[PDB]
């Protein structure tokens, strides 16, 4: 509380490009997983939801899945078979299907949980055999393309599995009797300079080496 | 910005008129007196840190000594550069002295806060980082001073000592000063105390420049004026000003950030584990547990010599500063000075000083000519065989007439018998005019 | 450090202590933590395929394992000492267990190579955790245990792959078993009388982190009621220290614990056994300075206190801890104890007369060993004399005799001049050094 | 007390720094063959090297503190010398520079470390109390004195120093002549000797 | 003398500065690309501090 200080870790730069990607109503590539990925999504009717880790994403190699069934958020690690898009299929405004594998065996992981007017944030990081997972959450206006601000992240929550993370995935939704997008960025190692308020809130932050005042500050 | 003067060779410049100026010039005398206690600082509620900085104690007295000698020399100073008078003279009940307003340079009868006026405005325009000296263990944990800079320095085992003389003593010194320089001269600076009427100890003060004693006497009412109209206006100047006492706050600033790095300093690991005490002890062995804080006591042994070895070089900085304070106080307030641009610009009448926090503040009364004017000049006249030559002043003329005249102030006065003296024939000096000298018949 | 001190002031250095009671505050834990479960499970998997386990709400009591039947031949454990698992709490606690072959019980360890290093099972270099195996011949020695041996690379600190594809040595896959195309894992031989190196090893790592985070695992301390308003030694969460204890009005996130300053000093703690955020200080505080008149002269002193009020003193100057020497100094019946700017002065007299300064105290208050028997007399100092001289503006004083003054004045010119030999002093007859 | 004091820090410093000679510094011992007594080359080569840099850093502390005292002696040398040049060898204007009073002579000896100026200076006394005028007028014309004071004795006006007390006729010379006495205040009626 | 005294103080210092980066300190050795090499972290961390 009431203090500055600087710390070095694996943040997003200030000022970097992210990559627009947009469910059409008329994707979701194999993204790299470097030092970690940042995922921010703008929604209206709940389209988006899940991810799926792993590196050849085939039966030979473990993969990990992480989604939202619209009653409970499994999450379990097993040899998946998945097919040429994970999905999510609900009719006349209730769920009735879900396709998102075919076959999974010698399984090793299973939890559950009982559960453009919003925007959802959600950092990815892994190191030491560990996965961490952060989330923020905040209004925003009728239409934007991106919410430009200042939010800072918590964590939900860390999942013990040793895998070779190195793709990541997107699970999308159709309905089958409206459009959104996602934004992914990619952390790198930086310097950050942060400050307290008197309560244990983080309120402003500077990246340095973005450009000379900054750098400035940094060193002031 | 260029003047571009020229070269005359023949003619010479006299001022008409003249100014009183009363400008100021701020010394620092003092500094803050600071004691370091080497537990609760490298160790503190550990009993194995203080049996293992038994072995280091010898540094912890260095230390000690130094600093209560930098103490010693901080209240050395003050009774140095202020302790100048043998005794206390009274403040007199009148404040004019000959159409010269002194009551805005000392205390007045109706007790505000016994001190000057000029004195409360050098005050309120610096800011103590500490405001008082008493700081109460429940003042400490009230609930409301959570986070503290000077609650945390103390903490640490890092304590302010007061200063021996309180403001009102420093005060009580400059009031007895200027009450014993306006009704006894610069007298009572060597020996007993000499009363003089003021009008006649400004003749004194102007015989000591180079002009006469009537210039005042016929001229006081526009001097008075004049030095009231300067105090005034330094006075708004004072006021109106927030950058002129730059050097007593760089002082309290330079101090208070060195006090805080020192305490924020204690954060380093050097090292070790863990930069806490407590989290060493209670995951190691005893063995591998006596490494690690040995070295974190000798990292923090380093960071107080640093402290301390500042603390000298800035209290030699301070002494020095305070010595020539010192010397202008006795040459200046209890005497008239000649070395120029040592007291103001002009030419030294009078000085007074002022208290202020950890310094002293000097009004030098000063004296400038103005209203300057051209006039063709002689290096000597002749009217017999025999030359004649200036005894004092230049020659210059009217255009028909030849006077001769002070060189700071235009008072043109017949060439008679006196004030020149004859050597020689005038056959030798260039420029030598024939002209007519005055005898007393 | 002397026997005979000086006429002066001087600063102390608090020689006094406090042996007040101790506090013991740890979460509410009752259930035992299962030891036997995981030494005593007789199914564990082969080292390629090492499965983990979480502890949560456990009482780490293991000297329970004494009353079972087993033996380790390797207990080391890394960035802590064994003999203080009984005291800490850990925040988050993983077992990982396997089968290793016997011979590479030693490559578990961190900065190790080998097979199991390599391909198998890997250890961060900062590791935090023990490390305990013992030998299970009689048990699995006649069941099926594995191992990987052809990898394309390392594996990451923590990690472990399943895959049974088959290895090329210089490629991608070959896809056909035969010449260059060989199954990456191998099968331990255990048979029985193999040897000693080629029994097999059951192992079990730990991992803790330690007074980082909330703990739900702790060791067996028995509690104690909490006071308050008080210094004392306590214990929360394995987190030791001396200090009081007061109410705060800081509400945090339920994923944090501890509170540092700007020195790293724990300042704000939550508690167990109930949930209240506190604030912890130092008790000791203040500035103390003796005054004494030589010690030939006498061996009586004053002492004064720079931040105390001299009302309301044994608040901060506890009599019933210390000495009874101290308690005649705590307070005074007499008029022998009174407050000045300085702060408050025990065992001087004051006096309404101003002479000059013998032994300063600070803010115009100094002090001198005096007739008026003998006892150490404080007064306020005195600048000089008065003269109340007037002013008349028709008179001037002219002085009508003279005298002749000799005056002294004393300067330092030079000091003495000191070389130094760097060997000699650092060293000396040894040349080893 | 001022020699007596350069005296006792320069052996203070110097006894201070062979008690720091007793520290372990992180080692097993502050003997340096206990050392190499017990443990082989490795074990002992990283002790001795705590040792090496502490007493290394008590080395460069002294060295440090003998800078600055160097720095002090060396301003005070700068006073003694101007003193010198300035107060033995002349006469100073300067008040309370030499001595108390008006500085007449010095004289210098010598000290341990120090040099002694003996100052002889005048000091006047006695003193006396007079009535004194501005100026004194006789025709129209005002006079002023040259220098001194116009102080009375009583029934007659006389002309003095103002340091002492040596009354003289109030003539021609020691007066000068400027305006008419109708505009200083304190002008008072006094006839002035002429030298005819 | 004096101009060129203080000249060549300062260039002295400024000379005996960049020499004293030969040390060892009591480390392996005085670079640091030869301890990250041969050692492993936790190591490394102490002879680098
Ligand atoms: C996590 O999974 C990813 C994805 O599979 C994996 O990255 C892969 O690593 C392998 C092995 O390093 C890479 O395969 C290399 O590819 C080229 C040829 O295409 C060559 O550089 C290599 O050939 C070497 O083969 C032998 C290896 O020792 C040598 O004998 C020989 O001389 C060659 O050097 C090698 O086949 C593959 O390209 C990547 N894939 C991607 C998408 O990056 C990663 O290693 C896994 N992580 C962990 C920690 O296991
Ligand atoms: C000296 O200067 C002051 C300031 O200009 C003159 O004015 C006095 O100011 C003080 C301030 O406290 C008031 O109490 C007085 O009532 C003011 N006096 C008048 C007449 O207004 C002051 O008059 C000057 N003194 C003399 C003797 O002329
Ligand atoms: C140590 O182990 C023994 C068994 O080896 C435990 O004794 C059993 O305790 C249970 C619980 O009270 C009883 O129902 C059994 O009859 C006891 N005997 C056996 C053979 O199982 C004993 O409680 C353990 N603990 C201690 C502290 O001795
Ligand atoms: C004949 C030696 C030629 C020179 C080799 C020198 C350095 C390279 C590596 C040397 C280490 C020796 C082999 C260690 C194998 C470990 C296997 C195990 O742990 O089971
Ligand atoms: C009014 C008057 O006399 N002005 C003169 C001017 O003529 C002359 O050029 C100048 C420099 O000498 O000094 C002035
Ligand atoms: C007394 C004197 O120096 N007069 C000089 C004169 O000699 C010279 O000829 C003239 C022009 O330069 O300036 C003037
Ligand atoms: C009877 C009993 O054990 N009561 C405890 C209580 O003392 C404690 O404050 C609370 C929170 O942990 O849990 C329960
Ligand atoms: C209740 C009490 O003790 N009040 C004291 C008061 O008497 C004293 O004047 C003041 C300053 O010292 O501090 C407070
Ligand atoms: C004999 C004489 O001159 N006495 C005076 C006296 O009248 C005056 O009151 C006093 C203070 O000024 O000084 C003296
Ligand atoms: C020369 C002079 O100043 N004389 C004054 C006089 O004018 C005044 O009347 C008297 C009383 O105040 O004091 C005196
Ligand atoms: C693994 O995937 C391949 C490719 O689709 C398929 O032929 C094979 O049957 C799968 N194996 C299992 C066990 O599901
Ligand atoms: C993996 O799954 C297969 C197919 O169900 C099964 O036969 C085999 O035993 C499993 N292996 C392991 C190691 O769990
Ligand atoms: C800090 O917390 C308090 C108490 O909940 C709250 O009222 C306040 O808004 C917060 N922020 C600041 C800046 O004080
Ligand atoms: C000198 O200056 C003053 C102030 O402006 C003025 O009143 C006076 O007349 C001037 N005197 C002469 C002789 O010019
Ligand atoms: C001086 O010159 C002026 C003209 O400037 C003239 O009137 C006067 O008579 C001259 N002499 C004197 C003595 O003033
Ligand atoms: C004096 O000198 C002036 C200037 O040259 C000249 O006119 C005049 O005749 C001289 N007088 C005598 C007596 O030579
Ligand atoms: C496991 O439990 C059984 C049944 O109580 C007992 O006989 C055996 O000794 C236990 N094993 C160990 C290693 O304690
Ligand atoms: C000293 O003076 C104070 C203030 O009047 C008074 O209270 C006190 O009794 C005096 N002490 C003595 C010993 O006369
Ligand atoms: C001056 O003082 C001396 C020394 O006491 C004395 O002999 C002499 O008479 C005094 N002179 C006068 C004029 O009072
Ligand atoms: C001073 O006045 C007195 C009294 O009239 C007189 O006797 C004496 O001569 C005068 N002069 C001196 C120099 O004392
Ligand atoms: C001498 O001066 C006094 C005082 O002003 C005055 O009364 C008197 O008339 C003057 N005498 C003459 C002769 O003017």
């Amino acid at each position: 509380s009431s203090i500055r200080v600087l710390t070095t870790g694996h943040f997003l730069p200030f000022n970097t490009n992210l990559t627009w990607y947009l469910t059409l109503k008329s994707d979701n590539p194999n993204i790299n997983f470097g030092d970690g990925v940042y995922f921010g999504l703008t929604e209206k009717s709940n389209v988006f939801r899940g991810w799926i880790f792993g590196s050849t994403l085939d039966n030979t190699t473990q993969s990990a899945v992480l989604f939202n069934n619209g009653t409970h958020i499994v999450i379990d690690v097993c040899n998946f078979n998945f097919c040429a898009d994970p999905m999510f299929a609900v009719n006349s405004g209730q769920p009735y299907k879900t396709w998102i594998y075919t076959s999974a065996a010698n399984c090793t992981y299973h939890r559950a949980h009982a559960f453009f007017k919003h925007f959802r944030e959600h950092l990815f990081k892994n190191v030491d055999g560990f996965l961490y997972v952060y989330h923020n959450y905040e209004p925003i206006d009728l239409n934007s393309g991106f919410p430009s601000g200042f939010s800072v992240l918590k964590p939900i929550l860390k999942l013990p599995f040793g895998l070779n993370i190195t793709y990541v995935k997107a699970i999308m939704t159709l309905f089958s009797s409206d459009a959104s997008a996602y934004f992914v960025g990619h952390l790198k190692p930086l310097t950050m300079l942060v400050d307290f308020d008197e309560n244990g809130t983080i309120i402003d932050a500077i990246d340095c080496s973005q450009d000379p005042l900054s750098e400035l500050k940094c060193t002031t | 910005d260029n003047q571009d003067i020229v070269y005359s060779n023949n003619t010479i410049a006299i001022p008409m008129n003249f100014s009183i100026s009363v400008t100021t010039e701020v010394l620092p005398v003092s500094m803050t007196k600071t004691s370091v206690d080497c537990n609760m600082y490298i160790c503190g509620d550990s009993t194995e840190c203080s049996n293992l900085l038994l072995q280091y104690g010898s540094f912890c007295t260095q230390l000690n000594r130094a600093l209560a000698g930098i103490a010693v020399e901080q209240d050395r100073n003050t009774r140095d550069v202020f302790a100048q008078t043998k005794a206390m003279y009274k403040t007199p009940s009148l404040k004019d002295f000959g159409g010269f307003n002194f009551s805005q340079i000392l205390p007045d009868p109706a007790k505000p806060s016994s001190r000057s006026f000029i004195e409360d405005l050098l005050y309120n325009k610096v800011t103590l980082a500490d405001p008082g000296f008493m700081k109460q263990y429940g003042d400490c944990l009230g609930g409301v001073n959570a986070r503290d800079l000077i609650c945390a320095q103390k903490f640490n085992g890092l304590t302010v000592l007061p200063p021996l003389l309180t403001d009102e003593m420093i005060a009580a010194y400059t009031a007895a000063l200027i009450s014993g320089t306006a009704t006894a001269g610069f007298t009572f600076g060597a020996g007993a105390a000499l009363q003089i009427p003021f009008a006649m100890q400004m003749a004194y003060r102007f015989n000591g420049i180079g002009v006469t004693q009537n210039v005042l006497y016929e001229n006081q009412k526009q001097i008075a004026n004049q030095f009231n109209k300067a105090i005034s206006q330094i006075q708004d100047s004072l006021s109106t000003t927030t950058t002129a006492l730059g050097k007593l706050q760089d002082v309290i600033n330079q101090n208070a950030i060195a006090l805080n790095t020192l305490v924020k300093q204690l954060s380093s690991n050097f090292g070790a584990i863990s930069s806490v005490l407590n989290d060493i002890l209670s995951r190691l062995d005893k063995v591998e547990a006596e490494v690690q804080i040995d070295r974190l006591i000798t990292g923090r042994l380093q960071s107080l010599q640093t402290y301390v070895t500042q603390q000298l070089i800035r209290a030699a900085e301070i002494r020095a500063s305070a010595n020539l304070a010192a010397t202008k106080m006795s040459e200046c307030v209890l005497g008239q000075s000649k070395r120029v641009d040592f007291c103001g610009k002009g030419y030294h009448l009078m000085s007074f000083p002022q208290a202020a926090p950890h310094g002293v503040v000097f009004l030098h009364v000063t004296y400038v000519p103005s209203q300057e004017q051209n006039f063709t000049t002689a290096p000597a006249i002749c009217h017999e065989g025999k030359a004649h030559f200036p005894r004092e002043g230049v020659f210059v003329t009217n255009g028909t007439h030849w006077f001769i005249t002070q060189r700071n102030f235009y008072s043109p006065q017949p060439i008679t018998t006196d004030n020149t003296f004859v050597s020689g024939n005038c056959d030798v000096v260039i420029g030598i005019v024939n002209n007519t000298v005055y005898d007393p018949l | 450090k002397s026997f005979t001190v000086e006429k002066g002031i001087y600063q102390t250095s608090n020689f006094r202590v406090t042996p007040t009671t101790e506090v013991v505050r740890f979460p509410n834990i009752t259930q035992l933590c299962p030891f036997n479960e995981v030494f005593n499970i007789t199914s564990f998997p082969s080292v390629y395929a090492w499965e983990r386990m979480r502890i949560t709400n456990c009482v780490a009591d293991y000297s329970v394992l004494y009353n079972s039947s087993a033996s380790f031949s390797t207990f080391q454990c890394y960035g802590v000492s064994p003999t203080k698992l009984n005291d800490l709490c850990f925040s988050s606690v993983y077992a990982d267990y396997f089968v290793v072959k016997g011979d590479d019980v030693r490559q578990i360890a961190p900065a190790q190579t080998g097979v199991i290093a390599d391909y198998n099972y890997k250890l961060p270099d900062d590791f935090t955790g023990c490390v305990i195996a013992w030998n299970t011949n009689s048990l699995d020695s006649s069941n099926e245990f594995f191992y990987r041996r052809f990898r394309h690379g390392k594996i990451k600190p923590y990690g472990r792959d399943l895959s049974n594809v088959l290895f090329n040595p210089s490629g991608g896959t070959c896809s056909a078993e035969g010449l260059n195309c060989y199954k990456p894992l191998a099968s331990y031989g255990f048979t029985q009388s193999s040897g000693i190196g080629f029994q097999p090893y059951r192992v079990v790592v730990l991992s803790f982190e330690l007074l980082n985070a909330p703990a739900t695992v702790c060791g067996p301390k028995q509690s104690t009621e909490l006071v308050k308003n008080k210094c004392v030694n306590f214990n929360f969460n394995g987190l030791t220290g001396t200090g009081v204890l007061t109410n705060s009005t800081k509400k945090f996130q339920p994923f944090q614990q501890f509170g540092r300053d700007v020195s790293d000093f724990t300042d704000s703690v939550r508690d167990p056994k109930t949930l209240e955020i506190l604030d912890i200080a130092p008790c000791s505080y203040g500035g103390v300075s003796v005054i004494t008149p030589g010690t030939n002269a006498s061996s009586s002193v004053a002492v004064l206190y720079q931040d105390v009020n001299c009302t309301d003193v044994p608040t901060m100057l506890h009599a019933d801890q210390i000495s009874h020497d101290w308690r005649v100094y705590a307070f005074r019946n007499d008029g022998n104890i009174f407050q000045t700017q300085a702060g408050c002065l025990i065992g001087a007299a004051y006096d309404n007369s101003s002479y000059e300064c013998d032994i300063p105290i600070g803010a115009g208050i100094c002090a001198k060993y005096t007739n008026v028997g003998h006892s150490i007399l404080a007064y306020t100092m005195s600048l000089g004399d008065n003269q109340d001289i007037v002013y008349s503006n028709n008179t001037i004083a002219i002085p009508m005799n003279f005298s002749i003054s000799v005056t002294t004045e004393v300067l330092p010119v030079s000091m003495t001049k000191t070389s130094v030999d760097c060997n000699m002093y650092i060293c000396g007859d040894s040349t080893e050094c």
